[PDB]
């Protein structure tokens, strides 16, 4: 069949996504860190030297990741499984070539290990990049596996992607009742801060930085940079329109109210206000201090006496708060998508192992300067003693803060949480959704809903479903599915092609003619104007399509801030886009024919200029075409397939454009807690918790995402025979009735596998754990609980553990000759089954014992269910078969859930899932319900009724109870329905008495450990409401903590044992009962200086 | 400190939903202490029951003192507190 | 993992119809839906148990731990 | 209120310090290492 353009230019998604995956930010961000921004830490900190011995210096060559010369190949590296097996971390040597002077003139190389780096998976260092799933069988790891985590200690953790505000660009915003402020937050490699700029009052614009004591005036700081005519500061910053000169005029007239100013002068006035360096360079405390000041408040690093690029961009930044005060709606939203960036895990990995290598360098001068210190028989040979044991240092940094997740780096100040997170393993699409995980910058005033709303300006980029619920609700975001994230590539050379295509240097421009011609910003900085902005744009842009620059470099102008800007910097996320020139789309087909036939993967659609990538920005100068039916001549690109607006968990939806949004989102998030299958390794696996399905089906109505990400692979549901109709009265509100016999069959049924890890801890008394045991009786058997426990003391692999049974029999030294019995003792409702004992040993020659413990489950009353259309609920009750309707052929539903929730939630998807099944499974073809498309449903009618169905899936069935014809026709078809991780036997609590708090001996406060249910001080509203007085005393009081305390009558303090114990008289004493929070509280106060003396009375004598 | 003599009474003559449950609470309390019952049970162990039951016969012997906010006092038999 | 042995629905041997579906696929190739119909499976959830059952037990295996 | 002992204003100043009770402050068992792990207010009270 000839290829269609129209419908063939999707194909274009398979390409990209084969050579771009979807954990693709980390594993690039990862490579691009230990390929190059190794080599940049190892450049900037090349030589340490001493202020003794000045013939001698520490010299850093190289640096390298996993690779010595010795041999062309890699070390060996203990494979990830074999790290998450033995609880290590997968990590890599870090390898350096050391220049370090000999006593005797001599000079020499090395390859030195100092430290260990923990390597993402499937990166370049990973043993796992380009695998053949055969090697991948050998090396026990999941061929599907997202990789682009790290194992520390065994555990997967994932630097999830971070959102945050540009740097280095200026952001401007309003207030009422209080000003406008606007602000430039700019990073350097080394000093961060923010230039803020408010007017504080009678429209009068001020410059305050942290580093200067009060806001200087903005006249001030634009007649120190140079700009001193105060006629020409009037011209940049107003232009030629009348109201902004007179919004302006203020702090014009106050640069003279001061006293008259040279440049030096205002220099003289900044300098005077600088705070402190910590006292050192004392002699700097002149005018000259100013010079450093103005050096460090922004990213544009003077190194000259020419100060015009600094006081054009703080020129620029007055014009846009006069621009403001003039009248709102000029500010930026910070919520925009363009005004966003994303970190990611190399970035990060980047800047904390620079942080931890200027601390190694810091301690291995330390330790050199304490050695040299000495004044004789200074022996210069192995002076590397020192960096063998102090290599340890590096490793425990890189891996602690991966693994707890707070990020101390002393350099930059400042104390983040959160960086990392355990890598989800309740289902393959929750591991690849916590891939391509966004999260957002914290501090962000949760009270307010700007960062929470869904902007229109993230279509394409950001997931519009895939939004979590609860808490963090439009805090985390997910990626789309076409989507890359730009990297940092070099500005200089950008500068100069600008130049060459007509942009004339502010230098050589003049105040009086900046604001009549176009101003061209490279990362926000005016580095020029050009006249022809719409060709200088144009030309721009065929430069990028032949290939003379860089693919994510945005170029856009906009007309309200006449300015054509150019953005080169890493972290601003973009989607591909088919170029429409002329009126027509760039492909015409025979690039698709290429395409399918082998030829032209996708990054030649890039050199050929027939694709280009759009960031947020560039996407307001563009007009782009849905389809190539509506591309009318002036749309400047075309979407390669509109589905991709959903990311990979929303692609799981059939149907999703015929449902309600909310649906969507709860759908996305019950997909990522749906129960089915892990990897193919997942029994070689052993986590913390493991629920898996035993017969997982691949859904009958599928969509292209969910055979992109190969979820019907690994899939995570089953396709239950379903009739929708009121049914038993056990159904209402989401509740659901299941088939018993459907249950027998293995519908539903999945298992839970649990590991429980222990450490046979050496001590320093030469002692250690043992694991022997198994006592027997008299009669020769084991007593019951080691009843399965075997002769090495570790649990038979195979037997069943019941609560109260032992399957580790650990001992503890009562030295830590005689050891105490701590075993690991079984506590769950229902028996397991040991399917796994792995002994082994850390790294540390430490005795590491893991037990895997298996437990099959039933479907039962209360379990969830969901039914990939935000549709949950549990089994309200589980009926016999012959109870269940059937239809003429005897086909009965294993679930039948209640017309009730359809019409409210409005899933229309819901139903055309089912017809789709129904058509597809009597067609023999999986149907597809692919976003904005998929399967028509008069096709589907047409296929229902060539088999005898009806068209609109309605079929008459008859009672199973009564045998009649149901007097409606019954919504009967395949859904899938996915078993939720919330199951009831894990719910199931109850307690009666037990185990109390030790300080406030009330009930314990965890369903592990035999917890009390709180009764809050909502609960206690309600029983006052109610006037129920008994009842708040005996829930209260009786039942949580009851104390007779002896109270004196004389003086309101408690006794002891019928004693005052502060008149020592026993007399006055009384008996009665109290909270024992009461009794609390009070000896609490007696501590303080507050004596809360209790007054009594009799309750009787009336 | 004054009980108000029986013969006028400004106190409500029906027995209020927190009067029932008190005395029924205090019944079942004495009947689970052992206390004699004045009704028969037909074959009624829970303590609770038997006191609804007298409730019904009406033939609890507790009486009600309803204070006055001013500190006085009239008693109530749960007899005459109709319900 | 492996093919159920019953119809979830029915009850209907179906475990013992995933050999002799997957040689009408290969040998003398048909399409699924009748494959399916030339098994005997006519009701639509024995249909379905076929049809959309994903065989990991062979993905497994890759990983015996005892060869 | 200087009717009673205590009244006087000078015992508003801290010159005796009540130390709690154990129970205010309890010491926890076998914590990380083998010994027992105390407790803020013991800490603090040791401190002064
Ligand atoms: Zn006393
Ligand atoms: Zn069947």
């Amino acid at each position: 069949d000839e290829i269609n353009t129209a419908q063939d230019k999707w194909h274009l998604l398979p390409a990209f996504l084969k050579v771009k995956g979807l954990v693709k930010q980390h594993l690039d961000s990862f490579n691009y860190f230990v390929d190059t921004d190794l080599k940049k830490i190892i450049k900037a900190n090349q030589l340490i030297l001493s202020d003794v011995d000045p013939e001698f210096y520490l010299k850093y060559v190289d640096i390298r990741v996993g690779k010595k010369s010795s041999s062309s190949t890699k070390d060996y590296l203990t494979p990830p499984h074999e790290c998450r097996l033995r609880d290590m971390t997968y990590s890599a040597p870090i390898y350096v070539d050391i220049e370090y002077t000999r006593g005797r003139n001599i000079i020499m190389h090395k390859d030195v290990e100092i430290g260990r780096m923990p390597i993402m998976l499937r990166s370049n260092k990973c043993i796992l990049y380009d695998a053949d799933e055969s090697k991948m069988a050998k090396l026990n790891e999941c061929p599907l596996d997202p990789g682009g985590y790290f194992i520390v200690n065994g555990t997967e953790k994932v630097i999830l992607v971070q959102e945050q505000l540009s740097k280095n660009r200026i952001i401007v915003e309003a207030d009422e009742k209080k000003g406008i402020v606007q602000a430039s937050v700019t990073s350097s490699t080394h000093e961060r801060k923010s230039k803020t700029y408010v007017i504080t009052k009678n429209g009068k614009i001020y410059l305050k930085h942290n580093s200067i004591a009060e806001e200087i005036p903005i006249a001030i700081v634009l007649k120190a940079c140079g700009i001193l005519s105060d006629l020409e500061i009037m011209q940049l910053v107003c232009g030629n329109d009348s109201s902004y000169q007179d919004i302006f005029a203020v702090n014009l007239e106050e640069s003279s109210k001061l006293d008259i100013y040279t440049q030096q002068q205002a220099l003289e006035y900044i300098g005077a206000k600088v705070k402190t360096m910590r006292r050192q360079k004392l002699t700097i405390l002149q005018e000259g201090i100013e010079a450093i000041a103005t050096t460090v408040i922004a990213h544009l690093t003077v190194e000259a006496l020419d100060f015009r690029e600094k006081a054009l961009y703080i020129a620029m930044m007055t014009r846009r708060v006069v621009m403001a005060m003039y009248n709102p709606k000029m500010i930026d939203d910070r919520d925009y998508v363009g005004n966003k960036r994303l970190e990611l895990a190399g970035q990060l990995i980047s800047l904390l192992f620079e942080d931890l290598f200027k601390k190694f360098n810091n301690d291995f001068k330390l330790s050199i300067d304490k050695v040299l210190k000495k004044p004789n028989r200074a022996m210069e040979y192995d002076a590397l003693l020192s960096i063998n044991v102090h290599s340890n240092n590096i490793t425990s940094g890189l891996n602690r803060a991966i693994s707890t997740g707070n990020w101390s780096l002393k350099r930059f100040k400042m104390e983040r949480a959160g960086v990392t997170h355990v890598l989800s393993r309740l289902s393959y699409i929750s591991a690849l959704g916590m891939m391509t995980r966004i999260s957002s910058q914290f501090e962000k005033s949760r009270k307010v809903s700007g960062p929470r709303a869904l902007q229109p300006s993230q279509f394409g980029m950001l997931c519009t479903a895939d939004t979590p619920e609860g808490e963090a609700c439009g805090l985390v975001k997910n990626l789309a599915l076409m989507t890359h994230i730009t990297t940092d590539d070099e500005e200089e050379p950008i500068k100069k092609l600008c130049y060459v295509l007509g942009v004339e240097d502010i230098t050589l421009i003049d105040s009086a003619s900046l604001h009549l011609n176009y101003g061209v910003y490279l990362n926000g900085t005016l580095i020029g104007s050009i006249r022809f902005p719409t060709k200088f744009v144009t030309q721009f842009r065929h430069l990028r399509r032949t290939g003379k620059v860089s693919e994510f470099i945005s170029i856009y102008s906009n007309s309200h801030q006449m300015a054509v800007h150019i953005a080169t910097d890493g972290g601003r996320i973009c989607r591909p886009l088919i170029i429409v020139s002329d009126g027509q789309s760039r492909v015409k087909d025979i690039h698709l024919r290429k395409l399918l036939d082998g030829e032209l993967d996708f990054d030649d659609f890039l050199k050929l200029g027939l694709v280009e990538y759009l960031d947020v920005n560039e996407e307001n100068d563009s007009y782009i075409a849905l389809y190539e039916k509506d591309i009318v001549p002036s749309m400047t690109h075309l979407e390669i397939e509109p589905f991709t607006i959903l990311g990979a968990v929303a692609g799981l939806i059939p149907y999703p454009h015929h449902n309600q949004s909310p649906r969507n989102t709860y759908q996305c998030a019950m997909g990522k807690q749906a129960i089915g299958a892990i990897a193919y390794n997942q029994f070689k696996r052993i986590d913390t918790l493991l629920y898996l399905m035993t017969y997982p089906q691949q859904p009958m109505v599928k969509t292209k995402t969910i055979e992109l990400i190969d979820y019907d692979k690994l899939p995570a549901g089953q396709n239950a025979t379903v009739a929708v109709m009121s049914y038993s009265g056990y159904d209402i509100e989401d509740a659901l009735v299941l088939n018993k016999s459907s249950i027998d069959r293995g519908f539903g049924r999945c298992e839970t596998r649990r590991k429980t890890t222990t450490v046979l801890k050496r001590y320093a008394n030469h002692t250690q754990d043992i694991i022997g045991g198994m006592r027997v009786d008299e009669n020769g058997d084991p007593i019951w609980q080691h009843q399965s426990l075997g002769p090495d003391g570790l649990g038979e692999v195979g037997m069943k553990v019941q609560s109260g049974q032992i399957y580790i029999n650990k001992s503890v030294p009562t030295n830590s000759t005689q050891y105490r019995e701590a075993p690991v003792i079984y506590r769950g409702p229902e028996p397991s089954h040991i399917d796994q004992v792995m002994m082994s040993v850390s790294d540390n020659d430490q005795a590491l014992i893991k037990v895997l413990l298996r437990q099959n489950r039933r479907p039962e009353l209360g379990d969830k269910f969901s039914s990939r259309h935000g549709q949950k609920g549990v089994c309200g009750i589980i009926v016999k078969q012959e109870d269940m309707p059937f239809n003429d052929q005897g086909i009965v539903p294993d679930i039948i859930m209640n017309p009730h929730g359809f019409p409210s939630r409005m899933t229309v998807g819901k139903m055309i899932e089912l017809i789709s099944g129904k058509a597809g499974v009597l067609n023999g073809t999986l149907e597809y319900g692919t976003c904005f498309g998929g399967s028509k449903l008069e096709d589907m009618s047409k296929i229902l009724v060539d088999q005898g169905f009806n068209y609109s899936g309605k079929d008459m069935l008859y009672s199973g109870i009564t045998g009649e014809c149901l007097q409606a026709y019954i919504f009967f078809g395949p859904i899938y329905y996915q078993k939720l991780k919330h199951m009831v036997l894990d719910k199931m609590h109850a307690r009666a008495r037990g185990p109390r708090a030790v300080l406030t001996r009330q009930p314990t406060e965890g369903r592990s450990r035999d917890g009390g249910l709180r009764l809050g001080e909502m609960e206690r509203d309600c029983v006052i409401a109610y006037g129920a007085s008994q009842l708040l005393l005996e829930r209260l009081m009786i039942s949580s903590d009851a104390f007779e305390v002896d109270v004196c009558d004389k003086c309101g303090l408690m006794g002891y044992s019928g004693w005052c114990t502060t008149c020592k008289s026993a007399e006055n004493i009384i008996k009665m009962t109290i909270p024992y929070a009461a009794k609390l509280l009070f000896q609490e106060l007696l501590s303080m200086n507050i004596a809360p003396r209790l007054r009594l009375e009799d309750i009787f004598q009336q | 400190e004054k009980a108000i003599p029986k013969d006028q009474r400004a106190t409500t003559p029906y027995m209020t939903k927190y009067e029932r449950a008190r005395i029924l609470g205090t019944r079942a309390l004495q009947i689970s202490m052992n206390a004699p019952v004045f009704v028969d049970l037909e074959g009624e162990t829970d303590p609770l029951r038997i006191a609804m039951k007298e409730l019904a016969e009406k033939k609890i012997p507790l009486v009600i003192r309803r204070y006055l906010p001013d500190g006085s006092f009239e008693d109530w038999s749960v007899e005459e507190l109709i319900v | 993992m492996i093919v159920p042995v019953r119809c979830f629905s029915c009850g209907k041997v179906v475990g013992d119809k995933w050999e002799s579906y997957l040689n009408l696929l290969q040998e003398d190739e048909l399409d699924e839906g009748t494959a399916l119909s030339r098994l005997g499976l006519k009701r639509y959830c024995c249909r379905r148990m076929i049809l959309t059952h994903v065989d990991l037990i062979e993905k497994f295996l890759r990983y015996n731990p005892l060869e | 209120d200087a009717t009673v002992p205590s009244g006087r204003p000078e015992t508003y100043i801290w010159r005796y310090l009540p130390a709690p009770p154990v129970c205010i402050r309890p010491s926890v068992m076998m914590q990380d290492s083998p010994a027992s792990n105390e407790d803020d207010l013991t800490v603090k009270l040791t401190e002064i």
